[PDB]
């Protein structure tokens, strides 16, 4: 019998990416029940700010038993809901590329217009034609989302949905 | 609330009499529990020498005493 | 708020319980003098009843209906073995722990707000003050009526009102299997409780001088 | 028994991010019911001005039951159910990045056609070319709300809406 | 027994703006009903010149009772069915900003074709550029309306609608 | 905590006595174990001299001590 | 580990105390084991009680043995060396270093405190075994036993 919704301790031993879904294991450290262990997966937010781990498949250890009592997880030591990671891993290539790319396409454009008002027209061509593609590629990358993720000896509080027995 | 002014203060509240006992040995006619003589010539309430207000929440604006007498004058007046 | 008025309650009941039971502890040897209950248990290590003792009972039942007699006597507890006397002990020592949890989130910040956490920490440490003296008064009027009663058993028994209890010893000796074995079984039987006698001879009169 | 609408406290002691709805609970410290405890969630506003949690599953120790009586938050001797946070998250960001990537675009487009009446011309190079791309992302990513966050050491109180046994 | 359409009175302590309708609630101080408290909510109007406060939910003290009496309220002193609270909340700062980025895009286009008849030039770039944007944008939130709200320390009075027993 | 002070110090501890002996031959007042006489009179706990606090859980404020008796000393006050 | 190695230094004057054979009868049978009561006061309620003064009691039974017992079985203490500190929680501050520090100083107290309860309760089991067996031997010396018969 477990109170509904009470915090336990536990710790978490696997590290993963938000890249690519898995199966990720905590284990709990204190209490009444000792040594069991929680196998679960996550779930990818709309925006970086936070991350929350799917947790429910409870397997609590000495008998052939396995429980699905589903769990959520906060910050130990904060009460609060975000991730320890970072959120900035892919802002700067995408932006940086696409404002290469744009700056390339104006020096062709511009300094060909300027012949009116032999080295420099080399970097006319050079400008004026890698500027666009680089452009349109930079334009079809720039949905990439920085990923957050977690690390392998960080402790965590497991906070109850329902009862079990 | 000063009770052995120019007296020498008092010692403690003797709970026998529940009265204040200054310093020098006298009873000064403070009190200090509810546990002593006083003169009560007036009190307040509802019901007095009746069965007291009744407990229960009536729909009539009248109270009446639990003997089945009305307090009128507790009772607001229309 | 209301929240500070009940530990301010907590507090001051359990401050007014260490200080009480600190003087008991400070002075406990007039109290084990008065109290022996000992010199009144009798010979078979018997604790001696309990009786109570009633004067001018008068009660009405309607109109046309009133009973009254001069005196009346209970038996409160009839008597029962024991190994040990009981003390003050069980009766005059209170139970004492300090609640040391301050549940405090809404810190008084105003001043009004501080004078009321003030005035009502006044309030609920006086009343555990008075809720102490009550149960401390409970708890010596309750050692009071028990040796009261062990008094007038003693003066009734005196007085030849009360019968004595009865007893008897019955002996075998050597007894038990090839594995197992005592040396001489007793069994100690009491037949007659403490119990009152009604008859008129038995009365006996004590004059003083 | 609980009669209709009356008003309670709690402590909130675990803080949320608007971001991601999830389980919130509170403990009871006062009143009737002492050790109990409630999980709920919150609603997303259409205006952050304030915000106001669902409470519905309330656990009372002593018994193994789980009520579902449903109750809201209030402001403490405030009276009223906004939440205390910031909320100018998200304005001064995206409107700094809007106008830097116009004045981009300006700088680039004017101060080339001012040529009739070399680094200017590399200065309207790159302001012409990387405020368009900057400019469409800004009005594509404009959308995104202002949030709000409670904190981790907020009372609360709590009126109710039905009766209970 | 209450007749069809008296009038009673209550206090309102709980205060709220209309942005989230939610449970209200107030306690009739006078009259027959001694202890009685009243939860409901609102509603919104077309235009924001009086708020109404839909009242359904009475409770009476002694029993366990939870009547369904459905009222409305008048505001005491003025025996009308306003509310008492500010409606110029959201007209100035929309309009300033809309006229705002339309002075901006009126001085970059008319200060840049006035050119035939430097800093002058890129005031020119940063009107013309970051009017257009903001206009849009002030086109897109000019729709928001001005919101009302009770406050906490109104008393009320209240006209019933039908009979209760 | 400093015993054997004055003195050459601490030998060792004979916990048949329990009690601390020093390098000059002598008891130390210290004891080692807490199995030797104790002389304490004044303790500390709620449900004493009955039954000691009964396991179950109730949700109300009601303690009451194994032998029958209810602690309103440990017990919620409203 | 201590008192495993104490228990090995004082080796000869253990079996010295604790000889067997010296007690074995003429047919290689183990000698029995008795129980002696003294000053027997019992209750049960209101007028139940039971008072004598001397009891005694069969233990275990009598039966043939190979080689005699000795202390190795009664006072040796297991020994098993445990080489896994696992780190879950691990310390970061100098208060959570001071309070690891002070944790690990109460609970070596703690389980020194054990093992030492470990050893005096099996001292006391063997004291009662070897007291069984004296007992049995005064009682069949002060005729309180009929001998063991033994036919071949």
């Amino acid at each position: 019998i477990i109170k509904t919704g009470d915090i336990m301790f536990a710790v978490l031993d696997t590290s993963v990416n938000s890249d690519e879904p898995g199966p990720i294991l905590a284990t709990i450290v204190t209490g009444k029940l000792k040594g069991s262990k929680l196998i679960g997966s996550f779930n990818l937010p709309s925006n970086a700010d936070k991350m929350v781990i799917t947790f429910n498949t409870m397997s609590i250890p000495g008998a052939e038993k396995t429980i699905s009592i589903s769990a959520y997880a906060i910050d130990p030591n904060t009460a609060r809901t975000a991730l320890a990671s970072r959120t900035n891993h892919h802002y700067l290539m995408r932006y940086g590329s696409l404002f290469a790319s744009s700056f390339l396409q104006g020096f062709g454009n511009a300094f060909q217009s300027a012949n009116t008002t032999s080295t420099l027209e080399n970097a006319v061509i050079g400008l004026a034609t890698v500027g666009k593609a680089w452009s349109q590629q930079a334009q079809q990358l720039f949905n990439t989302p920085t990923t957050v993720e977690v690390y392998s000896g960080t402790g965590l509080g497991i906070l109850f949905t329902q009862d079990v027995t | 609330d000063g009770c052995c002014s120019k007296m020498g203060g008092i010692n403690y509240c003797d709970s026998s009499a529940g009265r204040l006992v200054c310093n020098n040995g006298f009873y000064s006619t403070c009190y200090c529990t509810r546990h002593a003589v006083m003169d009560l010539q007036f009190l307040m309430g509802c019901c007095l020498w009746h069965g007291g207000v009744y407990p229960q929440l009536n729909s009539s604006g009248l109270v009446v005493c639990n003997d089945g007498y009305v307090s009128e004058e507790c009772s607001l007046q229309k | 708020k209301e929240t500070a008025l009940s530990v301010g309650a907590q507090a001051g009941l359990a401050w007014r319980a260490k200080i009480i039971d600190e003087q008991l502890n400070k002075q406990a040897r007039n109290l084990d003098a008065i109290y022996d209950f000992n010199s009144l248990v009798l010979e078979h290590n018997i604790l001696p009843p309990v009786l109570l003792e009633g004067r001018n009972t008068l009660n009405l039942a309607d109109a046309q209906s009133i009973r009254i007699s001069d005196r009346t006597y209970k038996v409160a507890k009839q008597a029962h073995f024991i190994t040990t006397p009981p003390t003050w002990r069980q009766y005059l020592w209170m139970d004492y722990v300090k609640p040391e949890a301050p549940n405090v989130t809404l810190l008084p910040k105003t001043k009004a707000e501080k004078e009321i956490w003030c005035i009502y920490t006044e309030r609920g440490w006086k009343n555990g003050i008075d809720q102490a003296n009550t149960i401390l008064e409970e708890n010596i009027a309750r050692i009071k009526e028990d040796f009261g009663g062990m008094i007038l058993y003693r003066k009734l028994l005196a007085m030849n009102m009360v019968s004595p209890p009865y007893v008897s010893h019955t002996d075998l000796g050597v007894t038990g299997d090839g594995s197992e074995i005592h040396i001489d079984d007793r069994v100690l039987r009491i037949t007659a409780l403490p119990e009152l006698n009604v008859n008129s001879a038995e009365w006996r009169a004590a004059v003083a001088k």
